[PDB]
RNA sequence: GGCCUGCU
RNA sequence: AGUAGAAACAAGGCC
């Protein structure tokens, strides 16, 4: 039958009908009479629509061939011959522009004169039944319907026929051409009734070929095919198989509970080796401040001018000389770098306006100090294979180092009060609710407690230094840059003040990965002689740069004044995390506020004021040789803030591992102290897990010592 | 509705013979020389003065074909020969006599 | 006196101050170089936990595979992957018996979803291993490349737009003699059957960074695109199953987890009378993923899909069949340094099979020596067990089956147990009349776990009396206690854009106040610090200050120009009006009534060249990877302002041979923008159909010109011009 | 006019012509998401790192013809170098602030009508009345509650057709909404937003947010009302309760 | 010396 | 040298 559509109809219509065939997903080889019927429907749609044009009037202009002009409007514009999505697109667009009603089924054409749709259907059966059939299929329709049938008859409601009658003679001539051409073909044994509305399909997902063999190799050891295994599974029913293997399984497979008593836990062993060194990016306990007493705010001002003005406030400069060498570098380079920094600072002082940011010369001194041109050149393996020295990067456990007493004193003095306010908080919306007033009062109390704390000063120092370093690295990637360490505080009298700890020289910072390292050299003034705790300054070079006179009742001290100079490095991640050190304030004060709220849930009243003023209640916050010492809530605030600050400063994988594996043991010990009969399956394994995190970090070793002390004081 | 295809043209000798056929009502054969418009040849019977006695028109209504049997050809018969139905025109078949 | 914060625990219980034990204020550990060492170590460890299995060689991939299932029962407490098929089938049968109709229903909804799912659902995924280039690429890019290759090779069933048809094409590709791929350096290369099989069965290994809570780094894996559809269907089934199990806690959030934990502890302890003792085990499973054999997941799913259409069973079984034969790419490679000659070199991992061992240290030398036998075409066969939690939900199903297997109806003894399982972590409440009963119950639970290939970490687990325990960093002590140290890293600028960062910060403060019991004063301090950091990050200072920045001049002139300066946004250098009462209001709407009409109009102008919206999914959704958890998405309330710009892209593609991808990106985006202008609903609802672009665009041009004349700007001249231009593009597409 | 013209210009060049011809409508989404840009793992780090560069943001090409290349002192506002995989150009953040002080102005009166949810929140809070804070232990119990206070009793898919018919009336397709509540919602949001020119996508997104019901599990103590849950952070705490009555009541 | 890139 | 820690940075590539 398909030979007929090969022969007669034009290409355009046959591929339109083929795409309509693909539309609903049925195959053309099984039933083709539908293809012919609907392609004839589509053909009558065209032949009825084309050759029919309109101009600004009604009364369509009919031309056998559209002449070249702007007057190519089509009388009837076709609906079908398009995908369902576009057919409904045209339906909705016509409804929204023509203000007509939206039909629920697919029309075939639209006309302007009568401003409505045409649903053309030419069926094998006579018209006077198919018409009202499709009419009762369509609900309350104003779209006019018109149908032909092979006998040659026409019909329509309203007795309406919308265009010329010679066109309809055309239609029925086409119709009988179709008819008495099948006459030569002979199809009416099924042509009248060949489609009955079949819609059914079964989804087929068959495993075959290579993928089947893979299925045959992904079974238990004693199975040969997926078919057999699935049959076995379907036939499988529970018949007490877990019990049999449990009985047969060796009894050494057990989870015996070892009781956890007061005498069970042993102190954590600390590693032994050379004392632990300093790792901070700046001096914390041995910092010195040169000040100007200016009225500018933290960010307000220009760095270089402030630094120069602060440094001019000090008199007593001496020619620098080596006091304590780096022990691994070239100290003369550090000396020359310091003198170069001074010289270029003067050079800025001379000229017209202090630059906002200064670049330094790339001398051999800072070329060595900043580690320039030291990365091995990257080459290909095929060119370097016979080199005996060629091997992997050194990948082994870090060097072992024992704890020293300097970190303990540094933390002790990091929780001490100061003679300045190191936090100038921002603005918030004016409090409107009583709860907001309570929150503001609490916040004011904590700010009064923590602002005068060395932890806040360290927070500001780190934030400013890391912000400046990151910005300089991102801006001046190539050229070495000078950045004075600046921090602005407010005195007890209320006068604002600036403080200059020293200088940082940032080097080449072409940082691609988050782990890539930018090297800088840090110089900081101090008065602490490095000849008393040399092991804490393994990586520092310390010079003697001047003498300071601070008013004291013992005449006047006239102390020496040294310069701690070192080469340090950071990374994008480290800079970003060090510039978010202000969340240590959060951590600490959230803990304290949780304490206050928990206690106030007992007594139905806010308990902040008496906690902060009466200072009757105290918490164990340290141990003295006499015994455990307790301090007021403010001291707890400062201690927790210092702990968070040191966590942010000495952060490392060792800290995370020890924190987790020691929190586990802390929970076990707490369960013991709560009389909850705690038990363990392998306590030695937990101890070994904790002890492997303690390698060389001073902070984690101090935490381990604190944990041992807590165990000793606990378990009683 | 009526498509038409001509066959049987080509290069021929002067005095030679040629059978045009047109596969597809009354039918006509018309010709067009390169320097002119349409010229009547034959219709079905009637023939033009320049081709009478030389050429014969015939049709098989069971094969749906009209034939033009050309004999004793002249260089002046050189034209595209078009078949026509009566409004419907073939594309024409080239006849070149030399 | 020496200060010691830990001594604070002598007065404050450990859980009431547990936040102090979370050093989440410093930089988390990161990996620096290759992850090849970790990948090799994981492969060797997975293969040696199942050493007593049986060896075979796949006839298709030619790789050695180790099957430990039904192997000898363990005789020691070391990790073991010798799961027994009959035991696990019985466990699943008991799970079904205790929850009748679970499998049949879940299979019904899964069948619905599978037969109505679309291909585009695969684009909604993070990095995936594209085999066309042998590298990780965004899910959409890899899917597009694979579809292009399939269409070039003759597999065009995916044009049906159905994920099931895409999987049919994927499987049909397995039986092809020779496929063709494209490489740029374009060159057409031919892949034989075995090479393509291994490229479709392989995984890409990387090192996990920003992982807090352990000293050593780990390795993670990413699968290809051929196997992700089957994984999607299997995980859909597993999620539908777990949603019907109250003992599971994987498909829920954190608060739901806490609620279920509280309910289970109350149920276990309350029902226990005075005679029965109760004990809670806070258990962690050692080597959870390395001991879960994909064959056992195949067994579980084929038991689940019993009495179901065979096509459903096949499509759900394809995934574990491929995991059982999965291969893993070793990784980036290894970098060597020579100090004598002062140079460095980078050898790819694919050379580990043949490269001499003189360059490697003892540990790496031994690892390579042990893993070499499993190396096939630069990748190692990893049949014995899963790599990194790809089947999280099925593992949770197995754990829930174990938990339910002790409902006192199967224990047949006075002791019994229950609890909650979330993959790699569990809380187990066991009750028994005497300590001997508790010991026997825990011993039998451990033994049954060892029969299913699941191991309990004795070093990271402990048992106490009920009332105090831990679960996924949630510490329960007669009621869950807030931590607030897990969410600390999320208190900074997110890094999306100005308006997005502001809204996200305020919303995070609000949420942590609602959930993590953040205090009022602490919340105010957090708001102040966040505002400070926000102003210092975006160079948007109050405007009345003299802080010179790259943006302080325009901000200052805008400040001096504005009359009601209280309406200026913090992004434009205005005062901050936020407070505890205003944390749930966008900044634009909070300052709407205070803005000057000129500044208000300039700010919220639709014609601004900065705002760009791509799809309904990416309107106000921000992907923030939370600390100590998987990547998560958040809805943030924000008004589309001129500050909603999107930041610069990487721009490093220009120096790579893969430079033509940018031209393809630009052309695809131009075509997509044209289509959207032709089809405005393209973004909100993704268009569907089987036609091509130009057909729809030209036809809609026809119709829209028509109707927009029937009322609108068009004129006959223009309408006819459009009609004949449509004809022109038609004949152009013809040729 | 224009649209078909850039269509023809695209089809003029062979590569785009092939892309338009061979690519089917269904693959629309795929190729639209086809990109070499990886999703950032650490957005904060790079946002703090990119903002230190010049020209850190991106904007459409049109910015080159609305904003001058430099400001009064000569600080550059935009660059002509396009982004990696787009025709957009990289520009400095000042071009934002500049746009807010001398850029074109419009009538933003209809934004309150569009962003109905946020402005309703603001109005509800502005007329709220606070009360005394009572300090007592709060038994926070976890419950499933609806957060959206303006949901019109419609699901996502249920209101998606409404949203399309309100914004994209022609792409609705087969669906014609039956429920009369949807009829009235369509009428109201059609006549209200008849000429709003913000964007079809944002309008659809905000209509989805407003009408679609959404639910989440939260620890609550009292309240349980939709209006009382949006301020759950302000009314309920660990040991304090703040009586509050939104402006709606 | 000149120019390109900074998660590809 | 320095940062850092089971492998890396201490710029890369292209002419």
């Amino acid at each position: 039958m398909e030979d007929f559509v090969r022969q007669c109809f034009n290409p355009m219509i046959v591929e339109l009908a083929e795409k309509a065939m693909k539309e609903y997903g049925e195959d053309l080889k099984i039933e083709t009479n539908k293809f012919a019927a609907i392609c004839t429907h589509l053909e009558v749609c065209f032949m009825y629509s084309d050759f029919h044009f309109i101009n600004e009037r009604g009364e369509s202009i009919i031309v056998e061939s559209g002449d070249p002009n702007a007057l190519l409007k089509h009388r009837f514009e076709i609906i079908e011959g398009r995908d369902r999505t576009m057919a409904w697109t045209v339906v909705n667009s016509i409804c929204n522009t023509t203000g007509a009603e939206k039909p629920k089924f697919l029309p075939d054409l639209y006309d302007y004169k009568e401003n409505r749709f045409i649903e053309i259907g030419v069926t094998r059966r006579e018209v006077h039944i198919y018409y009202l059939e499709k009419a009762n299929k369509i609900k309350s329709e104003k779209t006019h319907i018109h149908i032909f049938s092979f006998t040659g008859e026409e019909m329509a409601t309203k007795a309406d026929y919308t265009l010329d009658e010679e066109s309809r003679a055309r239609i029925k001539t086409r119709l009988f051409t179709i008819r008495q051409e099948m006459a030569s073909r002979g199809l009416w044994d099924s042509f009248r009734q060949s489609e009955r509305g079949e819609e059914t399909i079964e989804e087929r997902f068959e495993i075959t070929g290579t993928m089947r063999r893979l299925a045959d190799q992904s079974l238990p050891p004693n199975f040969s095919s997926l078919e057999n295994f699935r049959a076995y599974v379907d036939g499988f029913e529970p018949n007490g198989y877990i019990e049999g293997k449990l009985s047969q399984m060796s009894k050494e497979v057990n989870a015996r509970i070892e009781p956890f008593l007061k005498t069970t836990p042993r102190p954590l062993r600390l590693p032994d080796g050379p004392p632990c060194s300093q790792r901070s990016k700046f001096l914390l306990m041995d910092a010195l401040k040169l000040s100007i007493e200016d009225p500018s705010h933290e960010g307000e001002g220009i760095p270089l001018y402030d630094a120069i003005k602060c440094m001019r406030t000090f008199f007593g400069w001496k020619e620098p000389n080596v006091v304590k060498p780096h022990e691994k570098g070239i100290n003369p380079n550090y000396l020359l770098a310091w003198k170069q920094v001074l010289a270029e600072l003067q050079d800025i002082e001379n000229e017209e306006k202090i630059p906002k940011t200064k670049n330094m010369k790339k001398t051999s001194q800072l070329k060595w100090a900043l580690g320039e041109n030291m990365a091995p050149e990257k080459v290909d393996f095929d060119d370097c294979k016979d080199v005996s020295d060629l091997k992997q990067y050194d990948s082994d456990e870090p060097e072992l180092r024992s704890l020293a007493s300097w970190i303990q004193s540094e933390f002790n003095k990091a929780c001490e009060l100061t003679d300045s306010s190191w936090i100038e908080l921002d603005e918030i919306g004016e409090d409107v609710a009583p709860i907001e007033h309570i929150a503001s009062m609490r916040r004011n109390y904590f700010t009064a407690e923590v602002s005068h704390c060395r932890a806040t000063e360290y927070i500001m120092k780190g934030v400013y230094i890391n912000t400046a370093l990151l910005n300089a690295s991102c801006a001046a990637m190539d050229d070495f840059q000078l950045i004075p360490m600046i921090s602005k505080c407010r005195t007890k009298e209320g006068r604002r003040k600036t403080n200059l700890y020293g200088f940082i020289i940032k080097g080449r910072s072409h940082l691609r990965n988050d782990t890539d390292v930018v090297n800088f050299v840090s110089m900081e003034f101090s008065l602490t002689d490095p000849r008393l705790e040399p092991h804490k300054w393994e990586k520092y070079c310390v010079l003697e740069i001047g003498d300071m006179l601070l008013r004291s009742a013992i005449g006047q001290v006239s102390r020496p004044m040294f310069l701690y100079v070192r080469t340090n490095g950071t990374s994008k991640i480290k800079m970003k995390w060090g510039m978010e050190m202000r969340r240590c304030l959060l951590q600490s004060l959230q803990q304290i506020e949780s304490m206050i709220e928990a206690e106030s849930s007992v007594k139905e009243k806010d308990m902040t004021k008496e906690f902060f003023e009466n200072k009757s209640e105290t918490w164990p916050i340290g141990e003295s040789p006499k015994g455990v010492e307790e301090g007021s809530i403010g001291k707890v605030c400062r201690t927790l803030l210092a702990k968070s600050v040191f966590n942010s400063l000495y952060a490392s994988p060792q800290l995370e591992g020890f924190s987790a594996e020691s929190r586990k043991l802390l929970l076990i010990v707490q369960a013991l102290r709560d009389n909850l009969e705690p038990g363990t399956f392998d306590l030695g394994g937990l101890y070994e897990a904790i002890e492997e995190c303690l390698i060389n970090d001073p902070w984690v070793l101090l935490n381990a010592s604190w944990f041992n002390s807590f165990l000793t004081h606990a378990l009683r | 509705q009526v498509q038409l295809q001509e066959s049987g043209g080509g290069l021929v000798q002067t005095g030679d013979s040629l059978r045009l056929s047109c596969a597809g009502y009354t039918m006509g054969w018309f010709r067009q020389a390169p320097g002119k418009e349409r010229e009547f040849v034959a219709a079905i019977t009637y023939y033009a003065e320049a081709v009478k006695g030389r050429f014969t028109i015939s049709r098989d209504s069971g094969k749906n074909t009209v034939y033009l049997q050309m004999n004793s050809l002249k260089p002046e018969d050189t034209a595209v020969y078009y078949c026509a139905a009566r409004s419907f025109w073939g594309q024409g078949t080239q006849v070149t006599v030399s | 006196m020496d200060v010691n914060p830990t001594l604070l625990f002598l007065k404050v219980p450990a859980q009431n101050a547990i936040s102090t034990t979370f050093p989440y204020t410093g930089d988390p550990p990161y990996s620096h170089g290759t992850g090849t060492g970790y990948t090799m170590d994981t492969v060797n460890r997975t293969h040696q936990y199942s050493e007593k299995g049986r060896w075979t060689t796949n006839t298709e991939t030619g790789a050695p595979q180790l099957n430990p299932i039904d192997g000898p029962l363990p005789e020691d407490n070391e990790p073991s992957g010798y799961a027994q098929t009959d035991c696990v089938l019985e466990a699943m049968a008991f799970l079904e018996e205790s929850h009748p109709g679970i499998f049949e229903n879940s299979c019904l909804e899964t069948m619905e979803v599978v037969q109505q799912t679309r291909v585009d659902k695969l684009t909604q995924g993070r990095q995936t291993y594209d085999w066309t280039l042998n590298r990780n690429q965004p899910a959409a890019t890899a899917l597009a490349n694979t579809i292009e290759v399939f269409r070039s090779n003759g597999l065009t069933a995916n044009e049906s737009g159905r994920l099931i048809d895409f999987l049919k094409d994927v499987m049909e590709s397995m039986d092809k003699e020779e496929m063709e791929i494209t490489t740029h350096f374009k060159k057409k290369q031919r892949l034989n059957k075995r090479s393509y099989l291994i490229r479709a069965l392989t995984l890409n290994t990387m090192t996990k960074d920003a992982e807090r809570g352990k000293l050593k780094r780990r390795a993670i894996a990413t699968p290809g695109m051929q196997i992700r559809g089957f994984v999607y269907f299997v995980e859909t089934l597993a999620r539908s199953i777990c949603e019907k199990l109250e003992q599971s806690g994987l498909p829920v959030g954190g608060n739901e987890k806490k609620a279920k934990l509280a309910n289970v502890v109350r149920k276990m302890m309350t029902n226990s009378q005075d005679t029965e003792l109760s004990f809670t085990i806070t258990g962690d499973n050692t080597k959870w993923n390395e001991n879960q054999n994909p064959r056992m997941f195949l067994a579980m799913i084929t038991y689940i899909t019993r009495n179901q259409p065979e096509w459903f069973r096949n499509v759900l079984s394809i995934a574990p069949i491929m995991f059982s034969n999965k291969m893993a790419r070793l990784g980036k490679g290894y970098m060597f340094e020579s100090k004598s000659m002062k140079l460095r070199t980078q050898i790819p991992a694919e050379m580990l099979a043949s490269i001499d061992l003189k360059y490697f240290n003892d540990s790496t030398r031994k690892k390579i020596e042990k893993i070499r036998p499993l190396l096939i075409d630069g990748t190692a066969s990893l049949s014995p067990g899963m790599m990194m939690g790809m089947f999280n939900m099925l593992s949770t199903v197995l754990g829930v089956s174990i938990l339910n297997l002790g409902q006192k109806r199967y224990t047949k003894t006075t002791y019994w147990w229950d609890g909650l399982q979330s993959s790699d972590d569990f809380a187990l409440i066991v009750n028994a009349p005497n300590h001997e009963g508790i010991q026997a119950g825990v011993d039998r639970f451990y033994r049954t776990c060892k029969l299913l290939g699941i191991n309990m970490s004795k070093k990271k687990s402990y048992i106490n009396r009920t009332g105090t325990f831990e679960f996924t960093s949630f510490f329960y002590r007669y009621g869950f206690v807030a931590n607030f140290s897990m969410e600390l890293p999320s208190f900074g600028v997110s890094g999306i854009n100005e308006s997005a960062d502001m809204s996200i910060g305020v919303t995070v403060i609000k949420n942590n106040m609602i959930n993590n019991d953040l205090g009022p004063a602490t919340a105010q301090m957090a708001l102040q610090l966040f505002i400070k950091d926000y102003r210092y990050t975006y160079r948007c200072h109050r405007g009345d200050t003299q802080i010179q920045t790259r943006r302080s001049f325009e901000i200052k002139k805008l400040w001096e120009q504005t009359r009601s300066k209280a309406g200026l946004l913090v992004s434009d250098g205005g005062p901050n009006l936020y407070n505890i009462r205003n944390l749930h209001i966008p900044e634009v709407c909070l300052k709407w009534e205070l803005m000057d009409e000129d500044y208000q109009g300039r700010l919220c102008n639709p014609l601004n060249p900065f705002v760009s919206h791509k799809e309904i999914e990416s309107v106000n959704n921000a992907v923030m990877m939370p600390a100590h958890g998987p990547a998560k998405n958040m809805e943030y309330d924000a008004v589309a302002t001129t500050h909603s710009w999107i930041p610069k892209r990487n721009r490093s593609i220009l120096n790579t041979s893969q430079r033509g991808i940018l031209e393809d990106e630009q052309m695809y985006q131009k075509c997509c923008n044209l289509f959207e202008k032709f089809f405005p609903s393209s973004s909100y609802r993704r268009p569907v159909g089987i036609s091509s672009m130009v057909e729809a665009m030209v036809s809609r041009a026809r119709i829209d010109a028509r109707i927009d004349f029937e009322s609108g700007r068009i004129k006959k001249e223009e309408f006819a011009e459009i009609m004949k231009i449509c004809s022109t593009i038609e004949e152009l597409r013809r040729q | 006019m224009e649209r078909i013209k850039e269509l023809r210009d695209l089809m003029s060049q062979s590569r785009t012509r092939e892309i338009l011809t061979k690519t089917t409508v269904d693959h629309m989404a795929i190729i639209k998401k086809y990109t070499s840009g990886r999703q950032e793992k650490n957005p904060a780090l790079r946002m703090k790192w990119m903002m230190a560069m010049k020209y850190p943001i991106t904007a459409d090409k049109r910015i080159m013809e609305m904003i001058p290349e430099r400001n009064e002192q000569g600080q550059t506002l935009w660059s002509k170098t396009n982004d990696a995989g787009s025709d957009r150009v990289m520009v400095s953040p000042l071009a934002v602030t500049w746009w807010n002080r001398n850029g074109p102005t419009t009538s933003a009166v209809h934004y309150p009508k569009i962003y109905k949810t946020y402005f309703e929140k603001v109005e509800r809070l502005k007329h709220g009345t606070f009360g005394p804070v009572h300090f007592r232990n709060q038994v926070k119990i976890r419950r499933r509650v609806d957060i959206n206070p303006g949901h019109a009793d419609l699901s996502a898919k249920e209101a998606q057709d409404v949203i399309m018919e309100v914004v994209f009336p022609n792409e609705v397709g087969a669906r014609i909404l039956t429920s009369e509540s949807q009829l009235t919602i369509t009428k109201e949001k059609k006549e209200e937003l008849q000429d709003c020119k913000i964007s079809p996508l944002m309008v659809a997104y905000m209509l989805e947010r407003e009408l679609v019901r959404k639910t989440r599990f939260l620890p609550v103590a009292g309240g349980t009302s939709s209006v009382y849950i949006e301020v759950l952070h302000l009314t309920q705490g660990t040991c304090w309760e703040q009586m509050y009555t939104p402006g709606g009541e």
